[PDB]
């Protein structure tokens, strides 16, 4: 079971030019594509190897479409000032995501298409694909545009569609990169605190996908309620890392073992500070 | 306008540091709203010129990431941090890289 | 490939 996702964002500037627009594609948890409105030469450029297969017509038609949606989102950023009453000084930021997810025979589960005005949900595709949900009054506006000019219909064509063989096509040439699970490289690590405590620390580093669960257990109990998490972080190699620490008392150590679950592990992995 | 998200800030190397050993500092930044931000790594108070960035991207609550890195060979005396100014914060964070973290 | 579809303005 696997993603696509377009993300967008565009900022508007108080007259210090028009808006610049930037997109990322991401399969699952890998970038591969992207495009800076700001950049000298602007064009779809590869993030990862197995888009590299893609030929001149690719990038030149994908540059067509961002450069398209530059343009269409400073005209909603012009209407989104009107719709709220704000003055032409302020610069404000408008999101969007869309995509699909497709299950292991390659068929869609799921279409998505979202905006973002200012940090706030704005308007969202309903799981139908036919209807909208609008979070206020402004996005009413976008909500009886859009059902008059059947935009919804456009929307699911992309997405029941174009989408799920774009995401087919990514998965045969990027096979053995996307449905590779890297398992993490696992560690403990002892800093004494004090005289009476001392953190342990557990690694799990070079891991892909980003989603994964380390929980710290004393005699096989969760101490979970004592666990410091850091937010998952990229290494910059498309990997992942992430720790879990937890204080003990000097001497109880040997008690603590930390649970890694990863994708890319068969099983759950237990791991225990090494003096 | 609207809302404001105020940048969670981690400075880290992709691999376990080595003394003398050629690695990459990282500073991940991430959980903030607008995307306008400034992001420095420093060398004993010096910015780095050669840092890369990842493209502009945002997670399930709307809030930006973003990723600067730079090519480094960690030393016993050299000292990195990465310094992160945005609308939300009064003054610029410096935050200190520590190898254990 | 992102929607070839110009998508309409808010």
């Amino acid at each position: 079971s696997h993603s696509m996702r377009y993300f967008y964002t565009s900022v508007s500037r108080p007259g210090r030019g028009e808006p610049r627009f930037i997109s990322v594609g991401y399969v699952d948890d890998t970038q591969f594509v992207r495009f800076d409105s700001d950049a000298a030469s602007p064009r779809e450029e590869p993030r990862a190897p197995w888009i590299e297969q893609e030929g001149p017509e690719y990038w030149d038609r994908n540059t067509q479409i961002y450069k398209a949606q530059a343009q269409t989102d400073r005209e909603s950023l012009r209407n989104l000032r009107g719709y709220y009453n704000q003055s032409e000084a302020g610069s404000h930021t408008l999101q969007s995501m869309y995509g699909c997810d497709v299950g292991p025979d390659g068929r869609l589960l799921r279409g998505h298409d979202q905006y973002a005005y200012d940090g706030k949900d704005y308007i969202a595709l309903n799981e139908d694909l036919r209807s909208w949900t609008a979070a206020d009054t402004a996005a009413q506006i976008t909500q009886r545009k859009w059902e008059a000019a059947r935009e919804a219909e456009q929307r699911r064509a992309y997405l029941e569609g174009e989408c799920v063989e774009w995401l087919r096509r990514y998965l045969e040439n990027g096979k053995d990169k996307l449905e590779r699970a890297d398992p993490p490289k696992t560690h403990v690590t002892h800093h004494p605190i004090s005289d009476h405590e001392a953190t342990l620390r557990c690694w799990a580093l070079g891991f892909y996908p980003a989603e994964i669960t380390l929980t710290w257990q004393r005699d096989g109990e969760d101490q979970t309620q004592d666990t410091e998490l850091v937010e998952t972080r990229p290494a910059g190699d498309r990997t992942f890392q992430k720790w879990a620490a937890v204080v003990v008392p000097s001497g109880e150590e040997q008690r603590y073992t930390c649970h890694v679950q990863h994708e890319g592990l068969p099983k759950p992995l237990t791991l225990r500070w090494e003096p | 306008e609207a809302i404001q998200r105020t940048p969670k800030i981690q400075v880290y190397s992709r691999h376990p540091a080595e003394n003398g050993k050629s690695n990459f500092l990282n500073c991940y930044v991430s959980g903030f709203h607008p995307s306008d931000i400034e992001v420095d790594l420093l060398k004993n108070g010096e910015r780095i010129e050669k840092v890369e960035h990842s493209d502009l991207s945002f997670s399930k609550d709307w809030s930006f990431y973003l990723l600067y890195y730079t090519e480094f060979t960690p030393t016993e005396k050299d000292e990195y941090a990465c310094r992160v100014n945005h609308v939300t914060l009064s003054q610029p964070k410096i935050v200190k890289w520590d190898r254990d973290m | 490939s992102p929607n070839g579809t110009i998508r309409n303005i808010l």
